[PDB]
């Protein structure tokens, strides 16, 4: 990614979920480092801001 | 895209007579002959009730 | 004196983008080239943004 967008994250993970994974096993787990939850931060509170 | 205000100070965007807007408040005058056309937004500064719009003309 | 909307219709006044604003929400536009005033507000009437402040000619 150029720039990072929760948009971009939901579809991948979903389309992802959708072919590989039940309902009940979407839970995943992304390792970031401090920055990384920082703009994972920033996006939520711009949709949330939406 | 996000709002513009917190809502404290978008409570106090009021409808009624020039003379008793005091700041902490914003001003709308609705338009009569067109019914949901806005006239003018007003802020009082000084004692004056001044427009927030910027005059446009030709 | 009251509120010229309700809250839930005050709430979705916003800034930004004019491409991503529903029929819903109200746009402002904070004018750049002066710091404190206005020079827009718009709604979505037909997918289009209009002008609420009505047009003044001489």
């Amino acid at each position: 990614y150029n720039t990072f967008s929760l948009k971009l994250l939901e579809d991948a993970l979903y389309e992802l979920s959708a072919s590989k994974l039940a309902m009940d096993d979407r839970l995943f787990v992304i390792k970031t480092g401090e920055r990384g939850a920082i703009q994972f931060h920033k996006e939520v509170l711009k949709t949330v801001s939406g | 895209m996000k709002r513009v205000l917190n809502l404290g100070n978008l409570s106090r965007i009021v409808e009624g007579d020039p003379n008793e807007i005091t700041d902490d408040e914003i001003l709308v005058i609705k338009d009569k002959i067109i019914e949901g056309k806005i006239i003018d937004i007003q802020k009082r500064v000084d004692g004056k009730l001044v427009s927030l719009i910027t005059e446009k003309y030709t």
